[PDB]
């Protein structure tokens, strides 16, 4: 979903259920690809 | 009024500038529960006296 | 009207969007690798283009 071809809009919403795997939340914050990565309920360091 | 009742659930989710606020809602809510038990038992101790 | 003992003077340069990073409490790119202020930091910074 970061390297996809086409994205949707706010009128037609895309949903993707992801489960049963092993992730890495450290690579989503140090890479210079975004500007706003602020969170609401969970701290970004404690996600791992 | 906090997020959860377990103190281990708030320290392992929140940053300590934010986790202090949810902990402080649990300290005040549990201090008034202890002061009601002591006050209600000081009148029962006078009735049994 | 009031004053303290002594003041400190730390000086560096940043980019245009990193003014928000020098602030007490949160993280970032500068706040994680380069320069971070504590939670009980009394004082303030001033920027100029």
């Amino acid at each position: 979903v970061f390297n996809a071809t086409r994205f949707a809009s706010v009128y037609a919403w895309n949903r993707k259920r992801i489960s049963n795997c092993v992730a890495d939340y450290s690579v989503l914050y140090n890479s210079a690809s975004f500007s706003t990565f602020k969170c609401y309920g969970v701290s970004p360091t404690k996600l791992n | 009024g906090a997020i959860s009742s377990v103190l281990n659930d708030i320290l392992s989710r929140l940053d300590p500038p934010e986790a202090e606020v949810q902990i402080d809602r649990l300290i005040t809510g549990r201090l008034q529960s202890l002061q009601t038990y002591v006050t209600q038992q000081l009148i029962r101790a006078a009735e049994i006296r | 009207d009031l004053c303290f003992t002594n003041v400190y003077a730390d000086s560096f340069v940043i980019r245009g969007d990193e003014v928000r990073q020098i602030a007490p409490g949160q993280t970032g790119k500068i706040a994680d690798y380069n320069y971070k202020l504590p939670d009980d930091f009394t004082g303030c910074v001033i920027a100029w283009n």
